[PDB]
């Protein structure tokens, strides 16, 4: 059995070393559901997903699938999806309004908020209904994100998020309106561990800014232009979290990433006019510069990913150490004009999806690295992870916080040691900030 | 934005036409299957679209929520210039999901031809079973139908593709990517 | 045993080969889009619908490959026990197809007999039936299918007599069959 | 190894309650073919499924490849299909009729007996001493039954107080039973003993939600649910020894009429058949021709519906999946139209397209899914139903009897389930 | 081997039917196993050819399938296929001995008009499902291009040449006991 | 935790046992990977798969993704093919020529030695030299290209031993010496690769019994039947003193060959100037190679060839219960040209995943570990007590331990050497 011992010297961030063993380990991943997924704050996706009164939604903590759904009293309820009598599935569809729940093996029937209301023949057999049925998970909202955890000892989404937070508000708090999802998850299954698409989204502008998405621009930039004449952004900042394992990266005064990706009317909205510099007013007390900020990525520990600029969204679930789902949506603010919102919409199904011209070579590299891990030797020495060390700073005028360079892997070597944390350190005292 | 069963005319369309279409498609699967992309992209006409939706799990009753609509998210909602880009990117060498390129087969069946108020122009409707295998061992299986507005053209297929939707047969995809055009 | 299909010597009128293509493709249609009632009647009163077990036979006993009339049977249906199944399908309350599973019947390999009767003829077919359900269940199936199809004022052209369906499989992989083949 | 008192803490009977690992847990499953399969008895098929000297039935004994096969003494031998040159299969197909075995892959030779006759160049260690491993060979009335383990008690004493209950269906006639042709299989991935427990205990669920629409199918169609009547009369039977139980309803014809009809309804209630049938089983004085849908499980994998009459084995296959084996038996004089309604009626509703069991494996799948999440596989499933109500004094029915919609049968299910893996010797485990 | 030349004059609805027919006869014959009827379609001068595939990144494309002079699954003349039909029908041919269950479904046919009179080359795309043993299943998808001339048979038309384009690199079967 | 112990227990050399979990046991199978694999002299292909420089053939060591690489200087190169970065595969094709490798994900650059050239933005945000891909061991024999990871491990011609004479009958026939026909035919069987490592090790007994007779009646003249076609008796069984190597043939009994290779292929393997040759560069141990008619031969582990019919291939292994078989063909590079295109036709025809021969192979090897799913099927040993104690050190014939051809002593040994190096972890014990 795997010692506390022998999980420390898994993640070294001194040397920026990773044992190559935390992607493929079948006991490693059966704590990883105990330790991490179990404790986390986990999305589970937007306030209007569930807008009126027994709206719900479908979805995943881990591998333990739930009914997220909207209370009378305009509060939102997390259950497990799951009859306490013999292990039934409770809500049986993706998404849609109920005004009761029904268990379809022996008729338990439940209230939205997940109670246990009524048991067939209850007088000629049998206890409690108050006390029975799905085990309930804390829900927590954060300007229009819906996020759950299990752990009654965890700390609070507002102390889990800490340093994180104004970078989220780089999207969700550009206007007083609020932003609405747009209709649609897309979902979709890779055969690769969890912690590489986290990563990525956490730390990697490298990959964006180098080989993964040559293809990706050529997709985006003019017919008349070429490769050769394209010119990739190379300055810009990154970010690492006071605690947790959060990150973000962006680039400055450069707009050929976004403009590539999101085509000139949206780059307009962002960057130009009344809509673009209401939303530089409103994040006055972070006293960052918004609009100079194209192209951006950001995950909230451990599964909470979005790039600010393209709006997309997703939540990665595990399903083994070899295996995840990709639980995708877009964002769009409840006051951009009707054009606007069409070309977030067409421009994210264009990039961001399973067929996207982005998201299609990102799964190509996480497949192949999942491949070669099946093999002895691959898993025998250690991978590197050193880029930017020593090198980023807390006393920045330009943004609040840990910043570094765009190209770096800080807040990277910081997730990993988070995953080692939270698999070693059994107890909240010792975890929490 | 629900799809029910396609309304065929009680009339069937004339047996030298039918084979006009199905021997189309045909022709359409060959250059897809080997990779002729330029030569796939050309049979689209400047005013196609190119549409594939979501599919969820619904109950029985709430059957007309199956399908995504035109304003939700899709696996595919394209332009001529979209569509444009991602030949564009397939073609690209440093395209890596077909770079290696994968090995693809469409299979097509269940031709129904339709006519519309345009002379020369069709209403079609098909089944597929689209089989990807890449790198070593990757086997991804598609089943759909696909909705067509089809139009006389002075090509080397015999028609071009005004309209496309694809009804795939899947909620939660099952392959990684959609590398590949339906 | 079923073996190889009888085919006529003169080929079926283009005119003819077209329809009975066309009466495959439609019924898919109405299939694939879960039109039940739809699908319920092109069956005749008469309708026999069956689907005989397979098992494993060496060459010295190739004539006990497929089980008879008096054995068991994945499908053994009158128009009265097919309507049962029609109920169950189409129930609010019938679990294994509510949410409805998503289907397509590939229909090809069609070769038309005509009988002593007129406006009447036998078919053969092979399929290719694809069955995803839930989040990620997959089922495939394939085999032939052997019909007795008379011409009918329908929606159609035809209404089902008599039909055999031929499943490659010996223990079925699927879960259920809940699909009509 | 799982240490024998973690194992008992699994399962308590007492309190009513489980633990969901015992469903998923690959290292139990691992356990649980050698200490529950390896020595239980195994339903291979029917006498009929074999008649004549030679004839064979490809099966298996959970895992086991198992091969039974008639002699011309009339005896019914079986032995491991495998060869224990290389291990290659002996028998490559499912039934036939064989003069002799030969494996296809060195061409080691078999009789039928499964005797080890020729081995290719062997002048160039006895032959008596290499043939597959013989299983013991129990029948109980057309039934055969199969065991690896020498130590482990005889057909007759394992069944023990429940062989009433089996003779409700097998011992109506003194021609006895024949299986149709056909033997039907198909995947489940789901764990057995959902399976198990269901026929065992559970009549709850076709009483409430599970089967309404099945109930429809076999209605008429002017008629809707809302006319179908709800049964609430009837017991439940827990076995003293062995992992067997029973539920039933009392005087509820309806129930029957929508599963198999009128004539097999008829033939099951009234008439020269039907009281024929109440006076052979006279002796054990229970009521026959009031008792309707019948449930019943044989330990660990051999089930039944008296009155059905469909019987299938459910194969271990691992701990999220199985195999179910199920074909059809009706009496042997029966008239040629009440055996075409027998085959009629369980194709409709037992099979993989059965418009019964396509809902009763719908609610497994969907379980079984459920408890790869960790969480879902953390607190204890509700097993209370009738906790200590289940008295062993009711003047109708023999041995421990409870409430219909009760778990008692459950529990003695999993009691014994716990035992057969906690006790390694058969000194005990009596 | 590059896309299908189909003729640009579109085949007559005439042949393409008896065409697709031949095809729906042979595969009826295929997967009831009469194969020496199958057999005798075959012309003396046939080539049945089934090559191996490989991944290459787009700059090596010319290099996917094996050449002449390479390795395949397939390769056969007449003498060849000869002693194929006699193992695959031999009792003591045991990779189909318990019999296949099989699927030959077919379509995507494309009949080439050559200057020869009676002469035409098919193309075709094909599924072939493979159930054998109790839970094996291989699923084979690819294309068939034929030459086939017209002849007084009981299908209609005889084959002078086979080849077979497998997607796949890899074989994910244990073996290839079927005929494609 | 398998302790030193319970290993040793499963091979039985004396009472020619076997244990039957050591084909199914999850365990067993990933201590095989770093004690047989991560350790053992592997076959990657032969030099004529990569004839120039920057010529690369990706492949397997085990379960390893590997690069095998001609450079500059005309050796060969074999590393890990795997970014150090992140675990991008660098080199994502199967067979060509390379200036370079480049990972797709960062853009690391490498060179075709395997060593890190260049890393994107390494001025603007630790040594190249340290950081390349794993590197192997690389060893040839006659054309045949071997690698290893384990630096403490024997060479590759200690390794070999005298099963060096039997290699010879294959690869040493002409100075010219082989040429790989192109092609690498490959194929998944879901059964354990000791199976088919035994099968050309010592198994000679499944072709002259009941498993080919249908491959060689496809190998017949239509006139003749089974019956007039003597089933070959009459020959020998060779085992290595040292490594599991084993061989076996058929002496004077051209029937075997005949069918499989035909006329002219037999004829060049037997008579005429060039089997003159071959038996003249082979009188180093004074070995008849004339009378020596389908041979049949496995290098330990994986490394398995038929030296008459010259099919050659490497059991890539992927868990317990199945395998990858990648096969290719060898001939003489100065036969005529008839004489390789017959080798051609008559290999695809006999050997390939639709071979006559090989249909067969798998089929028997599919059904054996479906079986060993069982209980029952794992409790009780397997029989390999075949040419038990008939077998001596020296004959005027052949060289090493010879044996009866039907007997299963080459077996014994491939067995007894997968328990020692399953068992034994250091190589102070294990080398000779
Ligand atoms: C992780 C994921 C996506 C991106 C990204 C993609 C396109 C444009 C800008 C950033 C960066 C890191
Ligand atoms: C193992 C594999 C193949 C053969 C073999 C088969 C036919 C002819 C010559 C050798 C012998 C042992
Ligand atoms: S499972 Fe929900 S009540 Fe039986
Ligand atoms: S395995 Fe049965 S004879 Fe070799
Ligand atoms: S993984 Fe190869 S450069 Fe990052
Ligand atoms: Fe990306
Ligand atoms: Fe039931
Ligand atoms: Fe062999």
């Amino acid at each position: 059995n795997w010692t506390p011992e022998a999980i420390r010297g898994l993640v070294d961030q001194e040397k920026g070393l990773l044992d190559p063993r935390i992607y493929a380990d079948q006991s490693l991943y059966e704590l990883e559901l105990e330790r991490v997924f179990g404790r986390s704050w986990l999305l589970l996706g937007h306030e209007s997903h569930v807008p009126e009164t027994g709206d719900f939604l479908a979805t995943y903590m881990g591998e333990d699938p739930v009914v997220m759904v909207r209370q009378k009293d305009k509060s939102i309820k997390v259950f497990l999806n799951q009859c306490r009598h013999r292990g039934m599935r409770i809500c049986r569809s993706d998404a849609g309004n109920a005004k009761a729940f029904t268990c379809s093996y022996h008729g338990w029937a439940y209230d939205i908020a997940g109670k246990l209301v009524n048991v067939p023949f209850e007088k000629e057999a049998f206890f409690d209904k108050a006390e029975w049925g799905p085990l309930q998970a804390r829900v927590a909202t954060y300007k229009g994100l819906v996020f759950a955890n299990w752990d009654v000892q965890a700390p609070d989404l507002e102390t889990y998020l800490g340093d994180a937070r104004p970078y989220m508000d780089v999207m969700l708090d550009r206007t007083p309106a609020g932003t609405v999802a747009i209709g649609g998850m897309q979902k979709w299954v890779i055969p690769c561990n969890w912690k590489f698409a986290a990563e990525q989204f956490c730390s990697d502008m490298y990959h964006a800014g180098t080989t993964t998405h040559l293809s990706g621009i050529l997709a985006g930039i003019p017919p008349e232009m070429d490769l050769s004449q394209a010119q990739i952004p190379t300055k810009g900042n990154q970010f690492r979290a006071a605690w947790g394992g959060h990150g973000s990266g962006w680039y400055v005064d450069e707009p050929g990433s976004l403009l590539a990706v999101m085509g000139p009317k949206v780059t307009q909205y962002w960057t130009e006019g009344p809509a673009a510099e209401l939303a530089e007013q409103r994040l006055g007390h972070t006293g960052m510069p918004v609009r100079r900020m194209v192209g951006q990525h950001m995950t909230i520990f451990p599964t909470c990913s979005f790039l600010p600029g393209i709006n997309t969204i997703r939540t990665w679930h595990p399903r083994g150490p070899n295996e995840i789902e990709v639980w995708a949506f877009t964002l769009v603010d409840a006051d951009a004009p009707a054009e606007i919102k069409e070309e977030y919409r067409r421009h994210n199904i264009r990039n961001f999806s399973a067929g996207g011209v982005f998201e299609q070579d990102d799964g190509e590299n996480w497949v192949e690295i999942q491949k070669g891990l099946r093999g002895y030797k691959a898993k025998s020495q250690p991978l590197n992870a050193q880029m930017g060390l020593g090198r980023s700073q807390t006393g920045h005028p330009d943004f609040p916080g840990n910043v570094g360079y765009v190209y770096a892997e800080e807040a990277a070597r910081g997730m990993y040691h988070h995953w080692m944390r939270m698999m070693s350190e059994p107890s909240w005292a010792t975890l929490k900030p | 934005h629900f799809f029910k069963t396609f309304e065929w005319p009680s009339k069937a369309a004339g047996l030298e036409l039918q084979n006009e279409i199905e021997q189309f498609y045909y022709r359409e699967a060959q250059l897809l299957d080997h990779r002729a992309y330029e030569a796939w992209f050309a049979l689209l006409d400047k005013d196609i679209h190119y549409f594939m939706p979501l599919r969820t799990n619904r109950m029985i009753r709430e059957g007309e929520l199956e399908y995504s609509g035109d304003q939700d998210l899709a696996h595919f909602d394209e332009t001529h210039e979209t569509m444009y880009g991602r030949i564009r990117k397939v073609t690209s060498d440093v395209g890596w999901a077909e770079n290696p390129p994968s090995r693809t087969r469409h299979l097509v069946s269940n031709v129904i031809v339709k006519e519309t108020a345009t002379p020369d122009t069709f209403e079609v409707n098909s089944a597929f079973i689209l089989y990807r295998n890449r790198l070593e061992r990757q086997v991804d299986i598609f089943a759909g139908e696909r909705r067509d507005v089809l139009r006389r053209a002075d090509n080397n297929l015999g028609f071009s593709i005004a309209k496309r939707t694809i009804l795939l047969d899947a909620s939660t995809l099952l392959s990684n990517n959609l590398s590949m055009f339906f």
